[PDB]
């Protein structure tokens, strides 16, 4: 999984 | 559409090359009451098994789901909204929902859950313009080597660029852009004052770029 800043 | 009129508008400033004028007036193309009502302000890409969770400026939560579906929870925390992939919306509450979205507002609030206590929110120093009016959804998103890129169902492209933290807000109702820089400041342009004061090289190249991005949304 990937986040935003 | 919205994603023509926007590859329109963009494509005319392009055209243009506003960064090759013989003096840049940057600061004549700001217009505050062209600042948009909502964009994005933290995700969670979890697309390998859920789909994208989330946040809107306001402090709503969505999740576009791998079926092609959205959830919205408002920021009341209750009310929800569920559009199936026809695009049919539904309206109903957390506290009163059919026991057939109970897996997927699990889902959603796991999202909630850690998204508003770690991850920043973008644009936390914009105040939205005056508005009166209706919260949109996820329509479409991708990333490449560069940037997300948002799409929400309001016409809205938002596109933050992993390098540096830059972001655009592209409004085609507004034709307008509101660029945050990797200082966080913040201004919002009228493209077609853009086109006749012309920018800087910075913002020329990242408007080149979301014309991509708005072809690459067009052929979905
Ligand atoms: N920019 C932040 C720091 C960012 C650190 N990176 C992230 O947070 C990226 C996201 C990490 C994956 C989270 C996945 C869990 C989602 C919840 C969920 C949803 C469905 C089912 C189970 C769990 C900063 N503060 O600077």
């Amino acid at each position: 999984p990937l986040a935003s800043t | 559409c919205h994603l023509s009129d926007m590859l329109q508008q963009l494509h005319s400033v392009n055209a243009s090359k506003p960064s090759e004028r013989g003096l840049v007036r940057q600061e004549e193309a700001e217009d505050p009451a062209c600042i948009p009502i909502f964009w994005v302000s933290k995700w969670v890409d979890y697309s390998d098994k859920y789909g994208l969770g989330y946040q809107l400026c306001d402090n709503s939560v969505g999740v576009l789901f791998n079926d092609s579906t959205r959830l919205i929870l408002y920021n009341d925390g209750d009310s929800l909204q569920y559009i199936e992939r026809d695009g049919t919306e539904s309206y109903l509450t957390v506290s009163s929902h059919p026991n057939s979205l109970m897996k997927k507002i699990t889902l959603l609030k796991y999202f909630r859950n850690y998204m508003s206590e770690h991850l920043l929110k973008a644009g936390a120093n914009i105040t939205p313009r005056e508005g009166d009016a209706r919260l949109p959804y996820l329509r479409t998103w991708f990333r490449t080597r560069s940037a997300i890129i948002l799409h929400l169902s309001n016409g809205s492209v938002q596109i933050n660029f992993f390098q540096d933290h830059t972001k655009l807000i592209l409004c085609p109702l507004m034709a307008a852009v509101t660029y945050i820089d990797e200082k966080r400041d913040f201004r919002t342009y009228r493209l077609s004052l853009l086109e006749e004061y012309g920018c800087c090289k910075e913002l020329a190249s990242r408007l080149r770029y979301a014309r991509t991005m708005v072809d690459k949304l067009l052929s979905s």
